[PDB]
RNA sequence: UUAGCUAGUAGGUGGGGUAACGGCUCACCUAGGCGACGAUCCCUAGCUGGUCUGAGAGGAUGACCAGCCACACUGGAACU
RNA sequence: UACCCGCAGAAGAAGCACCGGCUAACUCCGUGCCAGCAGCCGCGGUAAUACGGAGGGUGCAAGCGUUAAUCGGAAUUACUGGGCGUAAAGCGCACGCAGGCGGUUUGUUAAGUCAGAUGUGAAAUCCCCGGGCUCAACCUGGGAACUGCAUCUGAUACUGG
């Protein structure tokens, strides 16, 4: 129930940065990031309505890694609830447990956020949690327990998150691997490659 | 700023004693983002040529639209030759609700989160020109209370 | 204060024993026009002193026979 | 033939505004001067004038602006062969609101926006935008 | 008769109880009487695990009722601890 | 369209019909071979259209297409046929 | 393209009967009773909370849970 | 049993469907109205993006397809929400009962109608706010709702009497 092929494929196919590397090696010495994959990958078609909904919709889940079924559950909860649906979508994606381990960068790739809580190598509020898919409450601390402190592909990606720009929301520390869930993020807290207005009426046609 | 939609290719023909004349057509719809809004339904003996003259008559004669926010003001019908269209305001975040041409005219229209329901001929010439009439004729709270004479909170 | 209705005394000939149509004026569930709706009942009198129709009032009592029920109070309006 | 005089003013109304008179007459009723004297309280029309003695006449002004006409819309919601009676809550709003809805309550004639801040419902007579 | 028993109202391995007036001659899924209040076997921490109306039950027991046997320990044991 | 027709008579929703009525509302039913031949389709299309005809369990006798590119099938044998018309 | 239906039927009086009222049963009177707001007859069917779909209106639906009903080889009958 | 530590290696663990348009995703080769394909329009009559194979790609996923079965789309029975000059559709007209419908004005009535209040509308379910199982599914607390019906007290504009 995962992916397992190519991640720089989906990148081609979206045609846009998904960060599926830890971006230390350059992304176009990887891939030709402007060519689809495959025979006729080349010539851009004359892409329809129908097409770049579904590649948007397509981009999100493939952002997090998150199956369809599930993902719908994610649009289910949220029309469920108030206001911009979207914005309450991105505020669950922003809830998975393994987002906010690569938001805190303790992993470097998501996938490699993913596989220590696959690995049970997580704490939060003291108490271990195997669910990568699980949502995070507001207030509450996600540390690194001692056995796996020491993995040298923990360390290396707190300087990927060096790189990266540090999150608002996330009171994050360094010298116990732990941090802070402060509030929820906002739609701005994001990027703004992802159209509020087209994955809502993709589900709604 | 005025972003631009094509709405139809299409291929009709002519006859005459040789044979027939194939002629492309192209609808076309302008919109700023703001209230403004036109359309157009260009002509010509070739596709990358008739969206030219349509972008052309559509940046002509354009039609102001009194917007709420990112909605509509109130719920409202259209009809333009058999082309009975309903439309709605709606709840913030919730996206354009059409189909057709619809979809596009609302997009350059500048609305964000609306309900719309087409009803008879989804004949896209005729569907768009009963989505304009619908949008034309609906007023502010502003206008109305200047109509009857009165204020905004002797109407709330 | 008794849960009394009143009606159409529409048959006098049997003994101890009139029929009363009684009128109910009800909405349609689906096309919300109100309806005249007639509701027929076995009232016993006694005396078969009611004129044929006639409005009287009746009342739920224990039942009388097998198809009656219904015994009234008092007669309003008994002339033609 | 005469089936309702209310259906009757109405549409003298709606035929008048497109004709572009500035007065439409017509017989009066108790119950016509009771609506008319609504809309010039809410400003749809700008004067009505009840006269006649042997028979009432109700004759009005028409409320005309920037040229055109000021009564959008004007229909029937209790029509005679399907009558209206909704409550408190199902008070309708005319064009979100924006237009006004004639219902006839145990209080009289009044408003939808009235009726629901008096708190009861009633039949509702027509609609007017 | 009136009764009042434990209803098995849960998932499997992990009961729930609705301790209710129900009648001794129908079931756990079928038919109850009044619904007096329900128990937790597995009531853990920081949450109750017995919240009776015990005043209605009075009220019953005044029309004899009938009483079980952890429904007798467990009304004893909330006033043992209550 | 008057209400008082309406009242007088309500609205007749058409009834739609099963175009598969052998199988019963079932997904799919066993049937037995009775004759296996071929036939040539309707006009804008030409070829030999492998098909048999098939006697039901419920004693219905039933043409089915044979899909695919050959097949080893016999008279009295059991087959299962699932529906689809064939244009 | 089911229009007439009903003789304990319908009502009364009296007797009998049942835990209970009542053609419940019987006797004797009366001729009533029902139906075009569908009686009658035919076809199909356990019913509801609900379930599924639908923006709603509605539509379909009654496995699982409930509430009721009916049945227990078939047809019968009482017994306790 | 739940849960807790050791152990060992990337180890033992991915597949269906699809690519003519409808609808996201194409080349090559075999094939020659044959073999076939097919929800619809429709493809194959020697150069097939529609057959078959290959490559590549799209869609999903421990499942993926097909059939069955119901609503939706379908306003395609149109209460909400249709039409009848010629696209289906106004009886050949007239009469008329039941039927439905009703000018104006005053009282009366309060039936309808509206308002309020009691009773009931079991639980479950659904909704809302919570809680509990590592989450989720699930369980569960409270709430709302159960659109009704009965009764009582009004109300009097309209519709009735
Ligand atoms: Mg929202």
């Amino acid at each position: 129930a995962r992916y397992l092929g190519p991640k720089l494929k989906l990148s081609r196919r979206e045609g846009t940065d998904l960060f599926l590397k830890s971006g230390v090696r350059a992304i176009d010495t990887k891939c030709k990031i402007e060519q689809a994959p495959g025979q006729h990958g080349a010539r851009k078609p004359r892409l329809s309505d129908y097409g770049v909904q579904l590649r948007e919709k397509q981009k999100v889940r493939r952002i997090y890694g998150v199956l369809e079924r599930q993902f719908r559950n994610y649009y289910k909860e949220a029309a469920r609830l108030k206001g911009n649906t979207g914005e309450n979508l991105l505020a669950l994606l922003e809830g998975r447990l393994d987002n906010v381990v690569y938001r805190m960068g303790f992993g470097a790739t998501r996938a490699e956020a993913r596989q220590l809580v696959s690995h049970k190598a997580i704490m939060v509020n003291g108490r271990v949690v195997n669910i990568a898919s699980y949502q995070v409450s507001p207030n509450d601390v996600v540390s690194i327990r001692e056995k796996a402190k020491k993995q040298s592909r923990v360390k290396a990606a707190l300087e990927l998150a060096e790189q990266r720009e540090k999150p608002t929301w996330l009171e994050v520390d360094a010298g116990k691997m732990e941090g802070t869930f402060k509030r929820k993020p906002e739609r701005s807290d994001l990027s703004a490659d992802i159209n509020e207005h087209l994955i809502v009426e993709l589900y709604s046609k | 700023e005025l972003q631009e939609k094509l709405i139809a290719v299409n291929r009709v023909s002519k006859t005459v004693k040789g044979g027939r004349i194939f002629s492309f057509t192209a609808l076309t719809v302008v919109g700023d983002g703001n209230g403004r809004v036109g359309f157009g339904y260009g002509k010509a003996r070739e596709v990358p040529a008739a969206i030219q003259k349509a972008m052309e008559k559509a940046r002509r004669n354009m039609i102001n639209v009194a917007l709420n926010n990112g909605t509509l003001q109130h719920p409202v019908k259209g009809v333009h030759t058999g082309s009975r269209v309903f439309m709605q305001p709606a709840s913030e975040g919730t996206g354009i609700i059409a189909g057709g041409a619809m979809r596009a005219v609302l997009e350059v229209a500048g609305v964000h989160n609306v309900l719309a329901k087409a009803y008879g001929s989804t004949n896209p010439i005729n569907v768009v020109r009963a989505t304009i009439d619908g949008l034309e004729n609906m007023n502010s709270p502003e206008m109305v209370a200047a109509k009857r004479g009165k204020s905004v909170e002797e109407i709330l | 204060k008794i849960r009394t209705l009143q009606g159409r005394v529409v048959s006098d000939k049997m003994e101890k024993s009139i029929v009363v149509a009684i009128e109910r004026f009800v909405k349609h569930p689906i096309y919300g026009k109100f309806i005249k709706r007639t509701t027929k009942l076995h009232v016993h009198d006694e005396n078969n002193e009611c004129g044929i129709g006639d409005v009287v009032e009746i009342r739920e009592c224990r039942p009388l026979s097998k198809t009656k029920s219904w015994t009234l109070v008092r007669v309003v309006e008994k002339a033609v | 033939s005469m089936q309702d005089p209310i259906a009757d003013m109405l549409t003298r109304i709606r035929n008048g505004q497109a004709a572009n008179k500035a007065a439409v007459t017509m017989p009066s009723s108790k119950l016509k001067v009771a609506i008319a004297n609504v809309l010039k309280e809410e400003g749809f029309i700008e004067d009505f004038k009840v006269e006649g003695d042997t028979k009432p006449e109700l004759e009005l002004t028409l409320k005309y602006f920037q040229g055109k006409a000021v009564v959008e819309s004007i229909q029937r919601v209790s029509r005679p062969g399907l009558r209206i009676y909704k409550r408190k809550d199902e008070l309708p709003k005319v064009m979100a609101g924006l237009g006004i809805a004639v219902v006839s309550t145990s209080k009289g004639v009044m408003t939808d926006r009235a009726a629901r801040q008096a708190g009861l419902g009633g039949e509702i007579i027509c609609y007017v935008a | 008769m009136v009764t009042i028993r434990l209803a098995r109202h849960g998932a499997k391995k992990r009961p729930f109880y609705q301790v209710v007036v129900a009648d001794s001659r129908n079931a756990r899924n079928g038919r109850f009487i009044e619904r007096v209040g329900f128990f937790n076997p597995i009531a853990s921490e920081k949450e109750e695990g017995t919240r009776l109306d015990l005043d209605r039950i009075a009220h019953w027991v005044g029309q004899g009722a009938t009483i079980s046997d952890r429904v007798a320990a467990l009304i004893k044991e909330v006033n043992k601890a209550a | 369209a008057t209400v008082n027709q309406l009242v007088r008579k309500p609205r007749a929703r058409k009834v739609a019909k099963s175009n598969v009525p052998a199988l019963e509302a079932c997904p799919q039913k066993r049937g037995v071979c009775t004759r296996v031949y071929t036939t040539t389709p309707k006009k804008p299309n030409s070829a030999l259209r492998k098909v048999c005809r098939v006697r039901l369990t419920n004693g219905f006798e039933v043409t089915s297409y044979i899909g695919g590119e050959g097949h080893n099938l016999q008279e009295h044998s059991v087959i299962l046929i699932r529906g689809g018309r064939v244009k």
